């Protein structure tokens, strides 16, 4: 497995989590779980260069 | 005249666990040696007893079946293996010299915690502003940090800019196993309009570092 | 067979305190007596009933009288803060612990809890889940107890308090939480959380918004 990132950048939820994963695909699943959990209702892009997801409000 | 107990056992549900008193300072085989324990915030709870000499064991009948005494007299230590364990059994476990049935002298206790719970960032939610003292003109706006495992974690205002009127409540332990915590700041009514207000929640063992924004809204 | 104590006794410096201990067995068995500060192992105070170990202050006594035994510490200090124990036994077969005491010699005025009530926020109520969120500080002596209500109907499901906690200025603290599912949370008109202290009780209610 290796590490990808969370960028939460919500309305009012802002910030960072981690999650280990075989692929990107999997880690946008539990991130998807985790911004879900947190009533976080967003736009999603990945960034491949830093294997960091982004959730975004707007 | 000591009792030595074992380290602090970590155990899933389903499992079992053994731990161990060793006696000093007096004839190990003299007296009657009784395990009790202790839930967090939660009173004295006896499990039974072992007489050292020659084997013999009395069990409270709620672990009959579950729980086994033993000793070996030639390092003068006894033993109590549980098993089946449940999150429920999880309690400081002391052992407690007998005297005559009562207990003169007791080990410092051995934790067993018992947890099906693995690492989760919180999720964190607004507490929404409501009227603390109206007399005073405050109210009070906080975060529930909510459904993480493990303890602890560690919550600011305003990046470290708001400090006054601070009270972070220790956690609760939900029956899922994750923990949820609240802190609220009290605040001028008045400054609801004007200053914003952002917890800045940390829970290193996920790498979860959020800051939520609590406004003075409810939809 | 169960040995009942109170909660809670509270005394001021200097008075008497008596911690009382009842079970239909105390006649013809023996009464123990424990003390117990946080962070440590019980330590015996009295036992067979009255008879005082021999390195404890004697301003600790005991007596029995049938079904009921008590302990009583004269001129009670700071130091004597603490939970108390009694335990026995039933056939004297198994031992039997009542459910603890605590004792606070009072060292400030008794005051009861500020407790705020906050509803679900709209974001939890979008990932399918409720909670309410009852916060009690400020109260002294350091126990409560904690009713919810659903409307005007007691729920006992889905309650988790925690335990009452010291604060910086000798006061305590505790906090109860309440799950619902968003379902359960607007079809109540209310809920309320009820909380008890020294035989007086604070109640705070909150209600959903219907959000256009």
């Amino acid at each position: 497995v290796t590490t990808y990132k969370l960028v939460i950048n919500g309305k009012t939820l802002k910030g960072e989590t981690t999650t280990k994963a075989v692929d990107a695909e999997t880690a946008e699943k539990a991130f998807k779980q985790y911004a879900n959990d947190n009533g976080v209702d967003g736009v999603w892009t990945y960034d491949d260069a830093t294997k960091t997801f982004t959730v975004t409000e707007h | 005249v000591q009792l030595v107990q074992s380290g602090a056992e970590v155990k899933k549900p389903g499992a079992s666990v053994k731990v161990s008193c060793k006696a000093s300072g007096y004839t190990f085989t003299g007296y009657y040696m009784h395990w009790v324990r202790q839930a967090p915030g939660q009173g004295l709870e006896w499990m039974g007893w072992i007489n050292p000499n020659s084997g013999g064991t009395n069990y409270a009948q709620k672990f009959q079946g579950r729980v086994t005494m033993t000793r070996d007299t030639s390092i003068s230590t006894a033993y109590m293996e549980l098993s089946r364990l449940r999150s429920d059994d999880t309690a400081v476990y002391y052992c407690a010299r007998d005297r005559g049935y009562y207990m003169d002298v007791w080990g410092k206790g051995t934790t067993v915690t018992v947890s099906s719970a693995s690492t989760k960032g919180p999720s964190v939610f607004p507490l929404a502003p409501s009227s603390k003292s109206t007399s005073g003109g405050t109210a009070a706006l906080g975060c529930l940090v909510k459904d993480y495992f493990p303890e602890p974690v560690t919550v600011s205002w305003n990046s470290g800019a708001l400090t006054s009127g601070v009270h972070t409540f220790p956690a609760v332990l939900q029956s899922s196993g994750l923990y949820s915590l609240s802190s609220v700041v009290t605040v001028p009514s008045s400054s609801l309009g004007t200053q914003t207000y952002i917890c800045n929640v940390n829970h290193k063992p996920s790498n979860t570092k959020v800051d939520k924004k609590v406004e003075p809204k409810s939809c | 067979y169960e040995l009942t104590q109170p909660p809670s006794v509270s005394v001021s410096p200097g008075q008497t305190a008596r911690i009382t201990c009842s079970g239909d067995a105390l006649p013809k068995q023996y009464a123990y007596w424990y003390q117990q500060k946080p962070g440590q192992a019980p330590v015996l105070v009295i036992y067979k009933d009255s008879e005082r170990p021999s390195g404890i202050p004697e301003r600790f006594s005991g007596s029995s009288s049938g079904t009921t035994v008590t302990l009583t510490i004269s001129g009670v200090q700071a130091e004597d803060e603490a939970d108390y124990y009694c335990q026995s036994a039933d056939s004297g077969t198994y031992v039997v612990f009542g459910g603890g005491t605590k004792l606070t010699v009072l060292g400030q005025p008794k005051a009861a809890p500020s407790v705020t009530l906050f509803p679900p926020s709209s974001e939890e109520l979008q990932a399918n889940k409720a909670t309410l969120v009852c916060l009690i500080s400020d109260f002294y002596p350091g126990a409560v107890t904690v009713a919810w209500k659903a409307d005007s109907s007691p729920v006992k499901a889905g309650v988790e308090t925690t335990t009452p906690s010291k604060q910086s200025n000798n006061k305590y603290a505790a906090s109860s939480y309440l799950s619902l599912t968003p379902e359960q949370w607007k079809s109540h008109r209310s809920y309320s959380c009820q909380v008890t202290h020294e035989g007086s009780t604070v109640e705070k209610t909150v209600a959903p918004t219907e959000c256009s």
